[PDB]
RNA sequence: AGUAGAAACAAGGGCCUUUU
């Protein structure tokens, strides 16, 4: 308003100047950031003293005049200098009595993190303080329970698209994919009196899991690490049960299970395991709380250092940590080097089998359940191993898997009699190296493990070293103990390195990392297991258990949703032209008509043929209901009694209005259709009464060749633009572009892959 | 970030805001024309000056 | 994101990244271009959009991603089969339907320079499409399919946003064909210098670079040189057991004199019932003056000792007149001027106005820096310590907050320990001095801030509580502060301190003060003594004295570091037993080692921390930094660890260098010597 | 006078720069 005129006059005054005009004219807008530093640069060494100094002053505070005048609060209620025409005391007067905000219940959403902290803390049953020398391990962890953890780029787009839409940047992939989260955030913080910067900063903190390198004891869960300071120190422990707070392990566990399942499925195709794996990953999703997320993004966000996730991250191309693996064991190379060197091993009598072994000094941290180690190898020999675990069995298993890692012992020279050529290799036509065979051998029976440990030389426990010794049963001390097996108390501190290594994978799912090393494989996973996954979507033929009927209905609904794109002879355009009659002869309804229960098909068509008209003509319609009931409008109307439900030929119905398993939706997430527990994405080409907003149209538009003839419109006027009509539009900051309302988003990955495959012929 | 200068961004955004508030908000065609004329004068002055 | 490949995978598909990487490796060019080529390759593949010809067969055939060797082979094969003319240069795609090649290009600048150059090079032979990131197309023929255009322009828009975000939308990463050689702008002068910094053997950076890039290892020569350096050194190694630590030598001279601003042991105080309404400094001073005991004081002309008596007597009378007037502002007279040095600041002389004659008229020579002088061990410090380890007949001298609620056992334990320690520590005399410092310096801080340029009057007071009861305001003495115009950090502003006493002044100890016997006071009647000092302070000393409450934290930390450790070795709550029983040696008497529970050695610890706050200087810093070696040697001796060193004599010299005119340093050194002596009876590595 | 350190203050500009 008049303020606008003032802003324009100010701009005019500035441009009348010469220097400001020069700096504004030249360069791009980024210069602002730079200038933001050349100004207001001043700090102070001891701020505390300065504050005490200033507070004493006659009038320390600063307050805007217009706010004080608007408040109409007494100048000096009792001979107190609230302001010349301000003291700190003034704030007290305001707080005790003064202008009251209509409601302050929005603060609970702004600071959802801290209220969550308080809510979690109120449910902790404190048991009993005890005293003892706690064993603490210094390891990286996360100290904030967070849902839907994202990167800084996504967070930045979330803030811009939830607060400043008029200055929103061009629609990203994430915003289109995750529209339920953006809608949920937008609703709470729209048309509200708020300091926007504060809210943005708090959403940044909301979506950032604070990872720190700390001493730790006991379980590792963000719910505890946020208050670890009040659970135990080096000398005391305040017992407390924190199991049932913000369960974050069940979703990580489910993600790992799903990755295991897909990786085990996609090993069947010898020639095309990799491509099948990628296709399997892309055509799958899972529900997190309220929202449904694509598996690929979840895998990219996660930090689970496990062979399943490692392989999937490699396949998609995600970079991952410098973390090796060997079965259900963990490793981390502290130092050293080496180079492959082949050696033969006779399985039975004379049966040469080649195996490669590194040749150099090499230190290695290791981590098995409730045990840790710091071993070293040298030219096909286990030089030493220092353990700091706390369980006899975990200690033994760790030592054995470490020995195997380094191919030490006579068995590698002269294989045990028991192992045969049938199990050595080619379970499914793929060779299995010796080391994994020995691993399976040890897992198979304890006696083999005992034989392996016996293979390492045994000596007599010298005096003094009794405490630093390990028998065959993992005894703390004995009279005879394993050669060069030191033992100590206290978990070995986990190393740390903020490095990111690119690593590929072979046709046999062998993840190389810019060198020979095999970071992970499919032969270091549980054999197999059956699981019933909840709230997941395996939209792929091979990964499906349903019959042809519900699959056919779901396919028909997908086909109907495939005509929701832009262009004439389509549902949205026809609705704009109010030509409901054409909808009744669309190809997809003709394809879907056979399914419709023929006995009362006509009656169903009449009711739905009526509903669409009422929705279409009036201008108030439910897109979801329209898609739901278009299949019945193929046949000629008839006469009959309508019970209330529109059946198919498979004893599955849909009631017009109330969600059911066969067809569900929600006003919260209006971009999903749940057909028999299958998530069907609807494109965002046209808004509906509930979903109506700036976002529901973004997919339809796209950029095109610049044309200065087309008009310049507002963001809201986008709703009014014709299909296949060009228009210029300000986007983000300092960008004027041209948009054409035709959906053109073909698959980029598929085409690029195909061309690359062709390049190899 | 962009390719426009500061002046150009202010010019276009201000014009868009004025159009949005004349369309629906409490602004009169006279006020909209006055502001737009002021903006045109400011742009001309900025470019001509240096 | 530390390498370019990751940045390209952010938007580009990783496959195209690998392709462009292999291509760069084959050509041998910088890898900085992995992005540009990748973008071009992606544009072509997406451009193709699996389009088909009339024959239901593929329409576009790529030639770009293929290796150079097979590129010209496919090009010639196609130019021949369809009976086309061979082109001199290479292209990117071969449209079969129109039987002609199509090159593609991408120029950041919105100008036709690149298109013009490319068209000139290729003329009109084939179809060229010069896209632009900001929506511009330059061609020489009909435009492509609309879908193809909208996919190219969307991809380019996203890519330009993701570059502009990272500050990589420049010629460096997106150059044209010509501007492909980025290099540091080697200047004539920079080279002229670099060629002069090359070590003596070499004479040009080229020789040094050629010698370093090909440097090979010759361990024989390196080891020989190492041994020759290991022989011409003869590094001494000294196991302490054989070479013992001689006792520290302390300086010699007169006893170290009292330096703290406010008297502790001697100071005599006046009490008055607390008035909440009148809680201000001046209000308390006036109320104390009104009873009339203060107005009785009438110092004698002759002081017991000290100098400048007349000035002090005049200032005392002026202060009394000020209070009588209820205006605590002193006028600037000769006595105040002299004590405050208002005008005793040397006046700067310009150098341009100087001449040998001026030098002759008044002596002119570089300031003969008067380093401090050495003072011998103080024999009075022990008395102050013992006095400070006694109760003050009052409690709650230092203020405190209110303890918060509790929910878990741990909090109850913390609150019980804190309550016990605070109760023990609130009755002593050291805490009375803590309160006196906190309040007096707070008042003086809030005066120097408000009324600089006016020699205000501030009292030396405190607040306390009678044991179990009412509260009490105590008045140890009076202060004043000369102009505190603290324009800069770490300023300087003289103050003046009058304080009462009932004790005769020592000559060696109370050298600073200038006492005046002042009548009598009841308790029976007793003489009085008016101790008139003239000290100085700064901002930093003020803030730290006003935050002296820190000592409680350190003392509690030590006590609970001992109690939790003793409790863990037994896995049971052993704190009260440790506090009551555990005996801590705290001195010697009659040649024996005295010991008392921890509950009574908290007082010693607290006094130690307070004195660290008070007498802190560079000397104490250096000392406490150089004594650690000796304590580590002691521990090594206790555990029979054959410690050793290279030159202990130098260490002792360094230590004795930082012992000058600071009582605390000297006292602690004498105690350290007595410690090593007493331990020599049960340990080694120390000489007598 | 005093402070403290390995040099600086002991106001500077032309009349200005009270609640533990």
């Amino acid at each position: 308003m008049s303020l606008l005129l003032t802003i324009a006059k100010e701009y005019k005054r500035l441009c009348q100047d010469a220097k400001a005009a020069q700096m504004m004219t030249v360069g791009t807008v980024s210069n602002y950031t730079t200038f933001k530093k050349w100004t207001t640069s001043r700090k102070e060494k001891n701020p505390s003293l300065r504050m005490r100094w200033a507070m004493s002053s006659k009038f320390p505070i600063i307050a805007n005049k217009r706010m004080l005048e608007e408040a109409q609060i007494p100048k000096e209620h009792n001979n107190v200098a609230l302001w010349e025409d301000a003291s700190a005391s003034c704030i007290n007067y305001w707080n005790f009595c003064g202008p009251c905000v209509n409601n302050s219940e929005v603060i609970k959403e702004v600071y959802k993190s801290r209220f969550g902290r308080l809510e979690r803390r109120k449910e902790i049953m404190w048991k009993e303080l005890r005293f003892t020398l706690v064993d603490r391990q210094r390891r990286r962890v996360d100290t904030q329970p967070v849902e839907q953890r994202l990167r800084t780029g996504e967070i930045k787009d979330l803030q811009m698209w939830t607060l400043f839409e008029d200055e929103a940047p061009l629609a990203s992939k994430f915003i289109l994919d995750n529209y339920g989260l953006v809608k949920e955030m937008r609703s709470k913080f729209a048309n509200k009196p708020l300091n926007k910067e504060v809210v943005a900063h708090m959403l940044e903190k909301q979506f950032n899991p604070e990872s720190r390198f700390l001493p730790v004891f006991g379980a590792i869960r963000p719910e505890r690490m946020e208050l670890i300071h009040a659970l135990g120190g080096e000398t005391w422990i305040q017992e407390a049960n924190t199991a049932g707070i913000s369960n974050v392990d069940q979703r990580k566990n489910d993600i790992r299970a799903v990755c295991r399942k897909v990786c085990l499925a996609a090993n069947a195709s010898i020639m095309n395991a990799k491509s099948k794996l990628v296709e399997y990953i892309k055509s799958t999703s899972m529900r997190i709380g309220e929202t449904e997320r694509k598996l690929e993004e979840l895998i990219l966000e996660t930090d689970d250092v496990s062979p399943e996730v490692t392989l999937c991250k490699s396949a998609l191309g995600g970079q991952l940590g410098k973390t090796l693996s060997f079965g259900p064991m963990l490793l981390k190379k502290i130092s050293g080097s080496g180079v492959k060197v082949k050696d033969t091993v006779y399985i039975q009598g004379v049966r040469a089998v080649q195996f490669e072994y590194w040749s150099e000094q090499e230190e290695f941290y290791g981590e098995y359940k409730s045990a840790t180690a710091l071993f070293s190898r040298k030219e096909r020999s286990l030089e030493w191993i220092t353990i700091g675990g706390g369980i006899n069995e975990d200690r033994k298993r760790l030592l054995a898997m470490c020995m195997i890692f380094c191919r030490d012992g006579d068995y590698f020279k002269d294989a045990p009699a028991t192992i045969t050529m049938a199990d050595l290799s080619t379970k499914l036509g793929r060779e299995i190296p010796y080391q994994y065979v020995m691993m399976n051998w040890i897992q198979k029976s304890e006696d083999n493990l005992e034989a392996l440990l016996y293979s390492r030389g045994i000596v007599e426990t010298n005096p003094g070293k009794m405490g630093s010794s390990m028998g065959i049963d993992g005894s703390k001390r004995a009279i005879k103990s394993l050669r060069a097996v030191t033992i100590q108390s206290g978990k070995i501190d986990m190393p740390e390195s903020k490095e990111k290594i690119h690593l590929e994978l072979s046709d046999n799912l062998e993840a190389f990392d810019s060198s020979g090393r095999i970071v992970a494989t499919i032969l270091d996973l549980p054999s197999d297991k059956k699981v019933t996954f909840q709230d997941v979507s395996f939209q792929h033929p091979d990964l499906a258990v349903l019959r042809d009927e519900k699959t056919a209905i779901t396919k028909g609904y997908e086909a109907l949703i495939k005509r929701l794109g832009t262009g004439d002879n389509d549902i949205p355009s026809l609705i704009a032209k109010k030509d409901y009659l054409s909808l009744y002869n669309l190809p997809e309804v003709k394809l879907m008509a056979p399914l419709i229960r023929p006995n009362r098909k006509g009656v169903y068509s009449r009711v739905a043929r009526k509903l669409v008209s009422t929705q279409v003509t009036t201008g108030h319609y439910s897109l979801h209901e329209l898609i739901k009931v278009l299949p019945f409008t193929y046949f000629a109307p008839k006469q009959g009694m309508f019970e209330g439900r529109l059946f198919f030929s498979n004893d599955s119905f849909v009631e017009p209005g109330v969600n059911n398993n066969v067809f569900s939706w929600s006003k919260a997430d209006s971009s999903k259709i749940y057909c028999h527990g299958i998530a069907i994405r609807v494109p965002l080409v046209v808004g509906d009464e509930h979903m109506d907003t700036s976002l529901a149209l973004l997919e339809g538009f796209s950029v095109c060749e610049n044309d200065p003839r087309a008009p310049m419109v507002t963001r809201q006027d986008l709703i009014d633009v014709g299909f296949g009509q060009k228009v210029r539009l300000f986007v983000g900051q300092g960008s004027v572009r041209t948009f054409k309302r035709t959906a053109s988003q073909r698959a980029a990955s598929s085409d690029v892959n195909k061309n690359v495959k062709k390049i190899k012929m | 970030i962009g390719a426009m200068s500061i002046g150009e961004a202010i010019e276009e955004k201000l014009l868009e805001r004025a159009k949005m508030k004349r369309d629906i908000g409490a602004i009169e065609d006279s006020e909209y024309e006055e502001i737009k004329d002021i903006i045109r004068d400011a742009k001309k002055a900025r470019l001509e000056s240096r | 994101s530390k390498t370019f490949a990751e940045i390209a995978e952010a938007f580009l598909e990783p496959e195209a990244v690998r392709i462009a990487k292999e291509a760069v490796e084959e050509y041998g060019d910088h890898e900085r271009k992995i992005i540009q080529i990748g973008i071009h390759f992606q544009v072509c593949c997406m451009f193709c959009d699996e389009y088909l010809s009339t024959n239901g067969s593929d329409r576009f055939v790529l030639i770009e991603g293929r290796k150079r060797g097979t590129a010209v082979s496919l090009q010639n094969e196609l130019c021949k089969s369809y009976d086309l003319e061979p082109l001199p240069f290479l292209c990117d795609i071969f449209d079969r339907e129109e039987k002609q090649f199509v090159e593609i290009g991408i120029t950041r600048k919105a100008d036709d320079s690149y298109f013009q150059s490319k068209f000139g090079k290729l003329g009109n032979s084939c179809k060229i499409f010069v896209f632009s990131y900001d929506g511009r197309l330059d061609k020489n023929c009909e435009g492509p399919m609309e879908e193809q255009k909208l996919r190219i322009f969307s991809f380019l828009a996203t890519a330009a946003d993701f570059l502009r975000k990272e500050n990589m939308f420049n010629e460096i990463f997106l150059p044209d064909n010509e501007e492909t050689i980025i290099e540091m702008k080697k200047g004539k002068t920079f080279l002229e210098l670099r060629d002069e910094s090359v070590p003596l053997p070499f004479q040009t950076y080229e020789q040094m670079k050629d010698y370093c890039e090909k440097f090979k290892g010759n361990p024989r020569e390196l080891a020989s040189k190492v041994s020759q350096m290991q022989s011409n050194i003869k590094l001494p190694i000294k196991h302490y057991e054989q070479n013992k630590f001689r006792q520290i030598r302390l300086p010699k001279g007169p006893m170290a004199p009292y330096t703290h601003k406010f008297l502790m042991e001697e100071a005599w105080m006046f009490t008055k019932i607390s008035d909440p309404e009148r809680s201000r400094a001046g209000e308390i001073l006036i109320d104390f003056f009104k009873k009339g005991n203060l107005s009785a004081i009438r110092p004698k002309d002759k002081p017991l000792q000290g100098k400048y008596p007349i000035h002090y007597k005049n200032l005392w009378n002026q202060i009394k007149a000020a209070i009588a007037d209820r205006t605590m502002v002193i006028n600037e007279n000769d006595h105040s001027e002299f004590l405050g040095g208002i005008g005793r600041a040397s006046k700067k002389i310009p150098e341009i106005s100087l001449t040998q004659d001026v030098i002759t008229t008044e002596g002119l020579k570089q300031s003969e820096n008067k380093l401090p002088e050495p003072r011998s061990f103080p024999r009075w410090f022990n008395a102050e310590w013992m006095w400070a380890i006694k109760d003050s007949d009052l409690t709650g001298w230092v203020p405190m907050a209110e303890y918060p609620p509790a929910d878990n056992e741990l909090e109850d334990y913390a609150e019980h320990l804190n309550k016990t320690m605070e109760g023990v520590l609130q009755g002593t005399n050291c805490a009375r001095e803590m309160g006196k410092c906190i309040l007096t310096v707070g008042a003086l801080m809030t005066e120097c801030r408000l009324f600089p340029g006016k020699i205000k009057v501030v009292p030396i007071y405190a607040r306390s509580k009678e044991r179990k009861p009412s509260e009490m305001d105590c008045l140890f003495g009076i202060c004043v502060k000369s102009k505190s115009h603290l324009n800069k950090d770490d300023g300087m502003y003289t103050i003046i301190t009058f304080e009462f006493s009932i004790r005769e002044p020592n000559l060696e100890k109370h050298q600073k003060y200038t006492v005046f016997e002042a009548g009598h006071t009841t308790v029976r009647e007793v003489p009085l003594y008016l101790y008139c000092r003239t000290t100085a302070l700064s901002k930093i000393k003020n803030d730290w004295l006003s935050k002296a409450r820190r000592c409680f934290i350190t003392t509690m930390d030590t006590v609970e570091t001992i109690c939790l450790r003793e409790s863990a070795k037994a896995e049971e709550n052993l704190v009260e037993k440790t506090l009551n029983e555990k005996q801590m040696w705290i001195g010697k008497k009659n040649g024996e080692l005295i010991a008392q529970p921890l509950r009574e050695a908290l007082r010693v610890q607290l006094v130690q921390q307070f004195y660290f706050c008070i007498y802190n200087d560079s000397q104490l810093e250096g000392f406490c930094n150089e004594q650690k070696k000796i304590l580590m040697a002691l521990e090594g001796d206790k555990k029979n660890k054959s410690s050793f060193g290279f030159n202990p004599e130098g260490l002792l010299e360094k230590i004795e260098e930082c012992l000058i005119n600071n009582p605390m340093c000297l006292f602690m050194a004498q105690r350290l010597n007595e410690l090593v002596i007493e331990a020599s009876k049960r340990g080694a590595k120390f000489f007598k």
